[PDB]
């Protein structure tokens, strides 16, 4: 049975806050297709040839 | 003829396909020439059951 993710209980209370004291500059990749292979078909020569 | 119109707008149009035609015909058969014995089959006096 697959694992959905790691268990993480957030320590919520009505008067506590969590403030970051540092940071990481993270660079991530996103790959997006833009174009296809442009194809042309001669219908008569595909079906019948010569 | 492709666009079915007498006025063709500006652009590039796929119309047909160029192909170089065959120039002559060559027939290549085996050089051995033997008279084929169809006379033994169809002119036989008696056939089998
Ligand atoms: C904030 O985080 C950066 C890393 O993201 C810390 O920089 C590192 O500091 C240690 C100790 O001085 C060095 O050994 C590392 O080489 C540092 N890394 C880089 C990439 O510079 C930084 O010290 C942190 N600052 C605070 C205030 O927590
Ligand atoms: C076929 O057989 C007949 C006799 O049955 C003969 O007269 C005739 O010439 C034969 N034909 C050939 C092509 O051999």
């Amino acid at each position: 049975t697959m694992s959905l993710g790691a268990e993480n209980s957030v320590a919520y209370s009505n008067n506590s806050i969590a403030i970051p004291t540092n940071f990481t500059i993270s660079v991530t990749t996103e790959i997006l297709p833009v174009s296809m292979t442009k194809t042309s078909v001669d219908c008569t020569m595909y079906i019948c040839g010569d | 003829c492709t666009l079915k119109s007498f006025t063709v707008e500006k652009g590039i149009y796929q119309t047909s396909n160029f192909r170089v035609q065959p120039t002559e015909s060559i027939v290549r058969f085996p050089n051995i020439t033997n008279l084929c014995p169809f006379d033994e089959v169809f002119n036989a006096t008696r056939f089998a059951s």
